[PDB]
């Protein structure tokens, strides 16, 4: 009944709330017992300014407590982990009838590490930032009911703060990050440079009119991602130019992580936003370009998504093709060719379905003209999971099948294409 | 748009106070308090919380920035070397928990290149203020919208401002 | 008596917070406020007024007694270096005379030896935890009751407690 | 018109109350004038913890002010003399109508040790331990009734705390402390060891089982006196065992001064309880032992209070005995033997009578068995004070009266034992 | 006039607490409150504000002072070298301004020297107490006394004290 | 439009109140942004004791700021500029209904030094102590408004407290002050000292019983002024005898600042006051003495005022003598005489008015006897200004106006005595 995390690879930060104190009174300040009328204060004066967070990791040699202290500060921009300058008191009054206690707990915001890597966490880290304490009150104890003992809990921790889940992805600190300078216009080729060779980077740019662009490698190849930089754009301006603002806070926006797959991005970006692309560890030693183009026309239906290029579809029967889902609410295209030769009348009887995901599809016939490339929406509304409804469609002729993800079921998503005849 | 109806030139502009920066809303903690009790939280602007944050630009540096906010409006290097306290209070109501959390609000200045009514560049400080409490009445389980405890943007929890000064040459 | 349903062996026991010791109550001192005024009374828990009580036994010496607590339940040793405050508010009456003085509280500790059904050694840790007034209106010249000022044996002035772990072999 | 202080001779610490001020204003803090509807406060904030004592004593070489605090440690547990965390402060909110004055002052809580030796005060010294002040709120002072001129008081306190008179006695630093490490049952024989000769000195033990028990030397000689360790068996336990929590406050129980009189006591010990046993300066060098023995049978009826042994009563006429009174509603007993020999058919006319002290008395004979010592209850409510009353007794029978002091009038008591024929 | 019912001979006399000093009155400076808010302003008497001001005279001079005030009356060396807080609160009314100031009381001691039931001579000494707030409401351009913000002559705000004891040759 | 500042020469320092901030925000502490039913503060805490002053001076050299600080410790005795151990704090609690803003500002008391010579500043300097703040609540803004653009106001400061105007003297530094050490009974005669010759100096005296002085140089040159020390006489002091508190803050009383004026004093002084009179500098090698007179007749109806001795008027026609103008109620006297031989019958048209300042006249006949000098009020409620009545008056007599200024409209007052016949 495990929930499905359909988060794309990489290193996540989560707020999992305040409040939470350890087992056993470990974190009990102490108690007031306060008579009716009278009141009574615990305080935390900050004369010294020595806080202790607490830390654990399922691997010591990544994740170390240095290495999760700076991605906390990527994440949420926490700076002091030893120490604190900020007070906290509880007070309290009794009322005329009764006497009251109050018991105050110092607290801890918990913050959980993962490296998510192709559906579960690989490495594992929990960290406890020192937080501004738990007050509660109560009735005075009466004369005596009875002690009753009680074995202690076993060691752990328990939250007394509200609901809290803040997921927050972050650059990986072991891959570059190389810059875009100048805003993009309509058109640009990056080079990928030598001093990044192999290995899997970043790449920092900005855009300079707010607008649809396809994001791809030469060939397709390989898969690109792009994130956006969280609370990006906010501040230094320059136009026409990148601002850089070394913001590490990452929201991923679409991509795949299969390097071999054929794909490019359609996605919408905000002038005033910068946006990360990260390409992946290529294992050729060609040289490659990632080409940026805005969309004007029809291709700007498709954002945001990544559209993948289906090459293997050149006998009939079944075929399948399996990716990361998105997330409920998130599009994956493809783009497809119907086998056979175009002649604009021999035609297939084409079933597209999902096998576990429920997805709303839309089919699109592409014809590219002099004016660029042309979607003819042709389907809507495609219910795919276990669809049995089958299309005629023409041999020889390209189509881009858009899929809106409806219900999560499965890590993966397994698109069909059955064609016969 | 980033239009302005000024002459060409560089200015100083003065934000106001009340801003609150992006992230960075719960890294100072918070508390939870319970049944009639009072919670209450504060700080000290002193040395290592009160270093600004710049954010420059290839015509204005971080030295251009802090000399011509601090000629005409406060000197920050000057002011936030003498400790100056705030607190807040919260009461919670009986028989319910509240929780309360703190972060600090900053002053910003911007420093701006005008040519021909246009911003076409800007240069950011943000110089630590004092500090703003966001609180939530809360039961066990209940879901919290994510706006209560992550802030995406920057922004004014007061109403925004722009005091000029146009800067003159060397 | 000192029968316990447990099995054979030794436990570190958390008798719970709120516990004050005998002879000591009014050593701090105390404080008179009259009519109408209010009168607070706190103190700062560090260092020196943070050092715990032993009464080791002989299967139980001290550091015996502190690692075992310390690892079970709360680390003192840790805790006790950051000073923590507690203030306590009365308000006088008019035309009445009201005297409230103040002692430190305990959390208290066991270190307990089974054997058939029965503890036969008991040690004990009292480690300082905050503090509690007690006050009282009195006339001049009117007889206070001894109880009052003077603790004859140590006492919870919550609900007792009895927090247990086995304790197993090196 | 002095009042009798029945003490028994020793130390004893006495909290004469809090909230002492001296005279001439020499411990104003300062007065705020609070205009109506204004608040003002007046604040110790232990920026620095220095406090100050005050100081005096009869004898500067035993009463030191180290000696006096060691003692006030030993009876209160005051560790904290020049210094002080504890916090205080005053606030007031004038009402609507009038402006309001507050003064506060320093305050001390008054701490007087004493050395009690046969009905007086031979050394005292009187320490003022720092306290947490006093403040009084009055009117607004009115233009300008007039000055009127007046002289300073004598130096001196005046307490404006509420009333208080805590005794508690301590233990003599200068006599050694012995222990007995077994815990007592039925009987045990103490030898008396050469490491303590000659000086007075204490023997700390505890019971197995709650009890009442006789407790002699030999010959019953010395006089013994036995105290119970305020507070103590609350804390570490051994089965069996006694455990030494340093306790050195002391309630007396019972017990004489005077070593040269033959006694035992009869007292009831509680086994969650530590006793101490103080053996007087005996001028021999002959052995002794401390011999304690579980009653079980009617010796139970003594409990509690010291038993003279009266040997000098071989004549007829006007005897008399003199012992330090016990105090109100407390026991002290006299065993006896009318002279003559028994025959079981001689008798003689006894008057049993006190000087001063009203006590009321049981009459017991006492026959000894095989089974120990048997108590018939011949006599009941004696009422002793100049009692005419005359009771006809057995020739060479043995006696023991019971007497319960009710009348505290005098430091000793005397018993006058009248025989006639 | 200068006349007393007292025999010939020096005395020390302790003439009470409130005492404010001419001229003195505004340099702590003040607070400006309004509309609904809460001001609060204090001091803490430590080291060199707690300086006692001497006036002494041929026949007594400032350590013949020092010595008999302190012999007979409280010594303020020993007492003024531990911190003493105090604090003074007002309240604006709503849609209103309050002006608020602050400044030190005195106990003023005298040693005078009489005669034929006459004061001769009198040496004068002020040691610092707490302090004393005075207030206002006002109004933008309201003209406010002179008597409100500056004092001409020394004053006593409580009831004048005259406590004495006569001084014996060494 | 310009007021007329009648402030005899000298330095002046002048309260001109609290609450003072710079434009532009650069005294804002912050501001907090309280929601309803809540409560905040905002704390001046003093764990640093540093303040800054602000001053600004129209000559470094005379009027440093080290010696600015030295004219305001005379003046109001302020003794702290740098520091502060002055707490201020703010609190607010927002009403049930709606949220509240609260902005706090650090404030100055200002304070201006004047060189006030012959009626206009010679030289000025502003010294701005740090004060205790101030405080403004507003109600919450709402969204959004809008922003609109606003130019910085000029530099400079705004005052949020209450109107305040407190001018005070001071002795100038760079002069001696001889004293007097034996109090003034009826006579006395000041030698002038070598010690300070040819420069301007003060003499400090104090006089026996309180009453009316005549004081003057000898043949009433030069002219003289004279101050009181400023809550002098409220401390020490020394039956007959002189007791200098070093007051510096002075009140001026009467007297010209003209020296080759023949003129003397007639001022009402205190015995419980000390009083400066300033001998200015004098262009001549000659010894000179002041001499002092208690007097008990008639010249008592002269008080407060400086009396010019008038000498050429030896001629019919138009005559003008002008003086630094008396402030408003206060006083100036004349002692004139009528040109001609006296023979008791020979008279001459006398007509008395000022050109500007209104004024109160009152005329007196003197005449010397061997009992002092005798004043007969001739004339009551001349109104000068533009007086054109003319009275009888007789040749070679000798007469005194005093003049109570009554409108200030020149910082000069001008007495003209035209004579006919
Ligand atoms: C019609 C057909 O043959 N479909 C096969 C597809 C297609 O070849 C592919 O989707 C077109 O891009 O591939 C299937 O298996 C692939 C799938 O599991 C993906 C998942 O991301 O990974 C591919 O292997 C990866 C491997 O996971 C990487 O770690 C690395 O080793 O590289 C290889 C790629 O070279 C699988 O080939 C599919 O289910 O989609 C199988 C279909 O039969
Ligand atoms: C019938 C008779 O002779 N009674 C005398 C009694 C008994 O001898 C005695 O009580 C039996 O134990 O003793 C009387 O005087 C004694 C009495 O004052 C006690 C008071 O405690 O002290 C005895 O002297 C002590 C002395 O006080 C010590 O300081 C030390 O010197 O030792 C001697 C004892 O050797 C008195 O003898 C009595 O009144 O009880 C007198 C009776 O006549
Ligand atoms: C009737 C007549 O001549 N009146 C003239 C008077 C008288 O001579 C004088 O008042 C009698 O004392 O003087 C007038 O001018 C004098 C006047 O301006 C005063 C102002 O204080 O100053 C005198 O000059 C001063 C000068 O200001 C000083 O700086 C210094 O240099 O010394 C001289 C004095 O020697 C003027 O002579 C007057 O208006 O009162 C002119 C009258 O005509
Ligand atoms: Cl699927
Ligand atoms: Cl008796
Ligand atoms: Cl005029």
């Amino acid at each position: 009944t495990q929930r499905v995390l359909p988060y794309s690879n990489g290193l996540y930060v989560i707020n999992k709330g305040d409040g939470y104190i350890r087992t056993n009174d470990k974190d009990l300040i102490g108690t007031l017992l306060i008579e009716a009328g009278s009141s009574g204060s615990i305080i935390q004066p900050r004369l010294r300014n020595t806080t202790r967070p607490l830390f654990t990791t399922s691997n010591d040699t990544k994740f170390s407590q240095q290495y999760t202290e700076e991605r906390l500060k990527d994440a949420f921009n926490v700076q002091l982990f030893n120490t604190s300058t900020s007070l906290f008191k509880f007070v309290e009054e009794a009322p005329s009838d009764k006497n009251i206690c109050i018991k105050a707990y110092n607290t801890y915001e918990k913050y959980e590490l993962i490296d998510y890597q192709n559906g579960s966490i690989v490495n594992k880290a929990e960290y406890y930032l020192p937080s501004l304490g738990y007050c509660e009150v109560t009735n005075a104890p009466s004369p005596e009911s009875e002690v009753v003992k009680m074995q202690v809990a076993e060691d752990g921790f328990i939250q007394n703060g509200p609901e809290e889940e803040i997921v927050v992805g972050v650059i990986d600190p072991s891959e570059n990050i190389q810059e875009i300078n100048t805003a993009i216009s309509d058109n640009y080729t990056y080079n990928i440079p030598g001093i990044v060779n192999n290995n899997p980077f970043y790449i920092l740019f900005t855009v300079n009119t707010t607008g649809i662009y396809k994001i791809n490698a030469q060939n397709n190849l390989p898969s690109l991602k792009i994130y956006e930089a969280i609370g990006s754009g906010n501040r230094n301006f320059q136009s026409g130019n990148l601002c850089d603002d070394d913001i590490k806070a990452i929201n991923y926006i679409t991509g795949f992580d299969s390097p071999n797959a054929k794909s490019y991005l359609v996605v919408l970006l905000n002038k005033d936003k910068n946006y990360y692309i990260r390409v992946p560890q290529t294992s050729s030693n060609i040289e490659n370009q990632i080409q940026f183009k805005r969309e004007e026309g029809d291709l700007r239906n498709l954002m945001n998504s990544s559209v993948n290029i289906i090459d293997n579809l050149n006998s009939t029967g079944a075929h399948y093709y399996t990716r990361q889902s998105p997330d409920v609410h998130d599009y994956i295209s493809y783009e497809f060719t119907i086998p056979g030769n175009f002649n604009n009348k021999d035609t297939s009887n084409i079933r597209l379905y999902t096998s576990y995901n429920q997805g709303i599809g839309t089919l699109f016939r592409v014809t590219e003209t002099i004016d660029g490339y042309n979607l003819i929406n042709i389907q809507q509304n495609l219910h795919l999971l276990n669809n049995t409804n089958s299309i005629r469609l023409l041999n020889g002729a390209i189509y881009i099948l858009k899929v809106e993800v409806t219900e999560l079921n499965n890590y993966n998503i397994r698109l069909h294409i059955d064609i016969t005849n | 748009s980033d239009t302005i109806d000024l002459a060409d030139g560089n200015y100083v502009v003065r934000r106001g106070d009340g801003w609150i920066l992006s992230r960075q809303n719960q890294i100072l903690g918070g508390s939870v308090i319970s049944n009639g009790s009072t919670g209450i939280v504060g700080d000290l602007r002193v040395n290592d919380n009160a270093i600004p944050y710049y954010y420059p630009t290839p015509s204005f540096n971080e030295e251009y920035i802090k000399n011509n906010i601090q000629t005409v409006f406060t000197n920050f290097t000057e002011a936030n070397q003498i400790p100056i306290g705030f607190e807040f209070s919260k009461t919670a109501p009986s028989n319910k928990n509240l929780y309360m959390y703190l972060q600090y609000t900053y002053i910003r200045y911007e420093i701006i290149k005008v040519l021909q009514h246009e911003i076409i560049e800007r240069a950011v400080l943000y110089v630590p203020s004092l500090g703003y409490v966001k609180s939530i009445e809360f039961n066990p389980g209940e879901k919290i919208n994510k706006d209560f405890y992550f802030l995406t943007n920057d922004k004014c929890i007061l109403n925004e401002q722009f005091l000029y000064k146009k800067i003159l040459e060397t």
